[PDB]
């Protein structure tokens, strides 16, 4: 298969139109003058994310496409957002499918799901990323940040807004450099020297809620948790995994292009052994995919779908396996917000690991007669695509806005060209969008005349929007002695409804307290949650196959015919199998 | 109480010595004469190491040889401050047993009872209460032990302060 | 041998916890996705330096190393600390040894230590390093930065602080884009085009000098010349060399990995032929160090040791080469503050060149016997291990597994080292690598204090920064070339724990705040160096095989030394152990 | 005006004494001014170009001509340290006091460059000691501000 180099950033908050205006549009102006380029493409989503994928021509070297596509990088980082360049955007050089998974859980039940994703990712993952062949980890959960969950009525009560707080964790959260006694060039004869040592980063909640925000008129104290509740928890909680319905973590791993399969599983073990003897009691890992014996099962639900009902779905599956397949399947680790496409709430996948070949005789116990009724099995599941396979007649086509028609008519043109295959059965089977549909969002227009005349600035506005309702990623600060982020965001239960937003409060210039509403209004409108692109322009791919008997050529030239139809300024490409 | 630094041979080898746990050798350095209060250059004695580092037996050695309970450093802090600090109760104990000052403030209106309470160490607070701590002693700040535990949220500290 | 790729960073008047907790971690967490990366090691220093040393597999393209490790950085340079960032952060892929020095001294005393090293910073340095096959090239020396020396009782005087003096001089020593007259795109008819010239870069110490703090409410003027001292001087002070007792600069170069010696040390020459014409008078190279005619001798100091104990010490090594072996030593180039591995108060390196081998007839008088006489006369130095060596047991590292922490670690180390030293038929020298903790003064600001008085905590840390650490503020052009200008206290006002007191910060209000109303300090004990080891904390620990016993049966009792050690301490081979 | 104009103008600009003379000869505008409203002799002055500056004051060039911001040659002469050339206007009658548009007269600028000997002769022709600027600043205050005693001692 051709190689592929990934860039990947993030922008927590971000919905999927200011990733793609604000990050993959500045990214994707630079990538041309890269040597032996196919084409690219790329996903802008409503979970903060980018990814972009340059696909490069057969025996092209690996390292030179990554560096080259790295320096063109270059020249659009200092014009992304300072939020995406904090993240660390990445430029990886892997294989698209994975290696091998390592799973982790705990014999003991003494830690959860979140316990156990914190210790793979601040004790394993790092070491298993440098690991040569490595091309790409991936954390079925999240690192522990220090989270601090704003109670916007304390906030309001003491005239204090997430500008404040933010402002009092980057200076009581803080890492001084403050120089020495005695330093050179000294007064001659000087004796003493010694460094000083100033504010240095917290490392516990016990440290974060005595943050000092304020001393009122009468002398009392207003601290950090006094306006919020403070814990260990993810940068993110959207990615959720269970072995054989157990709480668990893992690692998906994935092979650097042209890298040997075998020689790197095997240092990935090694590596392994390093660790274990240093576990906490009752940790363990679980091999549940390695690279028949194995496969998978993909989950797709429509969006708008929450973690609940993929939940549901994922345990259709799970209990399908463990009662169905008992006999034939050993272990299912099952990872919710995580599937084919990468990460969002609607999507999950089941690594699924089958006994030895010799204990599963008969040919209906063999991988493809499993998946084949696995897949029989959960056809009837709806509002979900929900198949198993393990790992070809189809073909790959981008629809392209070529004349800046904007998304909402190229999903009109989509819909053309979907109706007229549906009536070519002879021909086309399965034409179907790779993508998703539009959703409600919530649309927010901050009235600047008002604003401006009570005094309310508007980067206020902002931070106080974004930070309570999105999160914010504040500063550093170091747990059990490795570090990692601090987030402000909101608790729960106040970033839940739409009349939440009335009751965060921004102070104005003159120290009066302004509700959002009296600044705000705002309306239900539809957008989508997964913009995509190809060659740098909007773009939807649609998939499909040749129907029974005839040829992929004949399937390509019909939906060219279709194609041509469409209104002026969509045009198409044929990207991926269909491509050669 | 602020002894001075004086380059002595003996006085660096017992200073050394006090800070790496070597009983032995801190023994053979005091019957060869060692200024038992040798100062470094912070005002450091050995016993002020020794109960930093928590060498408990290296603190009743020094003590036996007539080393000062109540060495200053040059902040004004003595090695109870530390033993109380860095919670070393067995070092507190036999410090107070030895007239200890235990409402020793530094430079900066800081007793034990501070340090002890700032690090929650429990047993330590107990120990100074009832060898004499004044338990409203104020730092520059104003604060007292109670307020350090209202501040860092140690409901068992304000309860055994009452 | 394996091919290493080196970082360095520089965070001014950053402590090792501070460099490590904001650098170090967080370019070690994103070195990721490298191939052949064998492993990885690191020093953060109360220096304000980093050093990360990637080692890679045998056979593997250093080009392809440095390039891989250079992409991995760049995208965490935006994680770094902004006063990292603009220091510039380093990648080199070469040998840890010199392959020669560059020697540079005033023939006519017109110029001191300081002069000299500047003049080697601003006119050979550069087209050194730009030279095919140069490595790593060392300044033994600094360049000059304009230097702000800080009084602080001018500055209460006039209610200034540090703060003023940065601002006022990023605002009068500024570079302005300010377009054109006549500018396209033009009014039709113009016919006049021209630049616009505003602010220009400071040139001198006079200009630095008439920077406008503040215009009094009596209408006279406090100028910069009025709360400090204007002066060229050293980025840094740390690194002061030597040639057989003379002032002297240098420069330390190291070969790049797979560079021809040979050809590299000729065009080093054929590149400091193109300078010598120009040098001012009496500036002359000398030639002290050209890799079998030559070996180095080591000093090393224990941590908390200040440069003029170094200096005493490097006075006696000279001394012994320059009348003891006279006959055999043509010369040596001492450099105090610089230690071949490492930089610090407490360390040196002398390098020493010998007279022609036809002249040093005698088995006696060769090198090998030289060095092993050198190293029994420096043996009984109380306190400095001095070794002469020309350029085999173990190389161990503990390793912090569990978040136990650099104290935790450092009792376990010690458990260690206490166990070896009760096998001497099997183990002899067992010993750290780095550096003991060091008495520290660590000073807490109160955050109630400070806001009920309304002085801002960033104009305290500001304060206390810049004053007694050195403050980066931006760039000025000294004689055609830019360099830096440094704000820190004149060296009288932060030498003693006292001088704190002295440092006034101006709250909200207008009225000036002692550091001493909002600040309390106390003596502690923490670390000049701190160690990782694959991303993990650890501490290096160097032994051998006693004698009549192999390395390997030596190994193999650390390792069952290692197994009894409090939980969550691990440990692993490296360097000629691996 | 002329071609020659403009000859004259780039010679007197590039130190050709040579070139001047003849261009002179044929006719050229002693004062032809470029766009910035420099004549020859503000040209010359600039430069330090001495010979061309007495060549071009014998042929009647305008020895007090001003450019578009009100500045003379002798204000060129002073600010850029060419003494003899300072001599030489202030002797073809240069005025000594001429001030520009910001108010700054050959004075302020010889004193703002330090440059001692001009000071002198400047002083010498009758310059005024005390002139202020459009800022309310005399030679002495410049003197002051740059913390040059040589010039404070001069300037009394």
């Amino acid at each position: 298969a051709p190689p592929a180099v990934t860039i990947s950033a993030s922008y927590p908050g971000a919905d999927a139109k200011t990733v793609q205006d604000t990050v993959t549009q500045v990214i994707e102006q630079n990538m041309n003058g890269i040597d032996n380029l196919m084409y690219m493409s790329s996903n802008s989503d409503s979970t903060g994310t980018v990814q972009i994928t340059l696909t490069f021509e057969s025996g092209t070297d690996a390292d030179i496409a990554q560096v080259q596509v790295q320096n063109k990088l270059q020249l659009a980082m200092p014009l992304l957002p300072q939020e995406v360049q904090q993240q660390g955007v990445s430029v990886e050089k892997s294989s698209s499918s994975f290696l091998m998974v390592v799973g982790v859980i705990n014999t003991d039940g003494t830690m959860t799901q979140e316990d156990i994703s914190d210790y793979v990712a601040a004790n394993m993952k790092d070491a298993i990323s440098r690991t040569s062949g490595v091309g790409d980890v991936q954390l079925f959960g999240s690192q522990y940040a220090m989270r601090i969950w704003m109670n916007p009525n304390e906030l309001n009560k003491f005239q204090l807004t997430p500008v404040d707080v933010i402002t009092a964790i980057k200076a009581q959260n803080a890492q001084v450099a403050a120089g020495q006694l005695g330093g050179t060039p000294p007064v001659k004869g000087q004796q003493l020297n010694a460094s000083i040592i100033a504010q240095t980063r917290l490392t516990s909640t016990e440290e974060f809620g005595k943050i000092l925000l304020k001393v009122n008129q009468d002398g009392s104290r207003v601290l950090l948790r006094d306006v919020a509740k403070i814990e260990l928890g993810g940068e993110n909680y959207d990615i959720i995994a269970e072995f054989n319905g157990q709480p668990a973590s893992g690692l998906g791993i994935k092979l650097a292009t042209g890298a040997n399969a075998l020689d790197t599983a095997a240092a990935i073990r090694a590596e392994l052994a390093k660790m274990e003897p240093f576990f906490p009691s009752g940790l363990k890992i679980v091999y549940p995919y390695d690279t028949q014996g194995v496969f998978m099962t993909m989950v797709q639900l429509p969006a708008g779908a929450t973690q609940e009902r993929t939940q549901k779905v994922l345990n259709e599956v799970t209990h399908y396996y463990l009662t169905k397949e008992k006999n034939n399947v050993e272990s299912v680790f099952a990872v919710n917000g995580f599937g084919f496409a990468g990460r969002g709430q609607n999507t999950g996948i089941a690594f699924v690991s089958l006994k030895d070949w010799a204990d599963r005789p008969g040919e209906e116990n063999k991988v493809e007669a499993i998946t084949m009724r696995a897949t029989r099995a959960f056809s009837q599941i709806k509002d979900a695509m929900v198949f198993a396979f393990n790992l070809a007649t189809g073909f790959d086509f981008e629809l392209i806005d070529q004349a800046g028609l904007g998304h909402e008519k190229l999903t009109q043109a989509r819909n053309q060209l979907l109706a007229e295959a549906a009536k070519h059965p002879d021909m086309l089977t399965s034409v179907r969008p790779n993508g998703l549909e539009d959703t409600p969002q919530f649309k927010i227009d901050i009235d600047q005349e008002k604003a401006q005349a009570l005094g309310v600035s508007i980067n206020d506005i902002n931070t106080t929007l974004g930070a309570a309702w999105g999160g914010s990623y504040v500063n550093d600060f170091i747990d059990r002695g490795r570090v990692k982020k601090v987030y402000v965001m909101s608790e729960a239960k106040y970033r839940m409804l739409p009349d939440d937003i009335g009751d965060w409060y921004v102070r104005a210039a003159d120290g009066q307290m302004v509700p959002f509403s009296a600044f705000s209004s705002s309306r239900w409108e539809y957008g989508s949650p997964r913009l995509e692109r190809y060659n740098g322009l909007p773009s939807m791919e649609i998939l499909g196959q040749a129907a029974p008997g005839k040829s992929t050529g004949e399937a390509m030239e019909l939906m060219e015919q279709l194609a041509s139809k469409l209104p002026t300024g969509v045009g198409y490409d044929w990207t991926g199998m269909s491509y050669q | 109480h602020h002894h001075h630094h004086h380059g002595s041979d003996l006085g660096k080898k017992l200073l050394e010595a006090a800070r790496a746990g070597r009983d032995d050798e801190v023994r053979i350095l005091m019957a060869n004469g060692a200024d038992v209060n040798a100062a470094d250059v912070v005002g450091w004695t050995p016993l002020h190491l020794a109960a930093y580092w928590g060498h408990l037996e290296i603190v009743e050695v020094l003590l036996k040889n007539g080393a000062d309970v109540n060495a200053y450093d040059t902040l004004g802090s003595t090695p109870l401050h530390l033993a109380a600090h860095f919670g070393h109760l067995e070092i507190v104990e036999v410090l107070l047993k030895n007239g200890a000052d235990v409402n020793a403030k530094d430079d900066n209106g800081i007793t034990p009872l501070h340090l002890a309470a700032n690090r929650g160490h429990l047993e330590i607070v107990e120990v100074l209460l009832k060898y004499g701590a004044d338990v409203n002693a104020q730092d520059k700040f104003g604060k007292t032990a109670f307020d350090i535990s209202i501040n860092n949220g140690n409901e068992d500290l304000a309860e055994i302060l009452q």
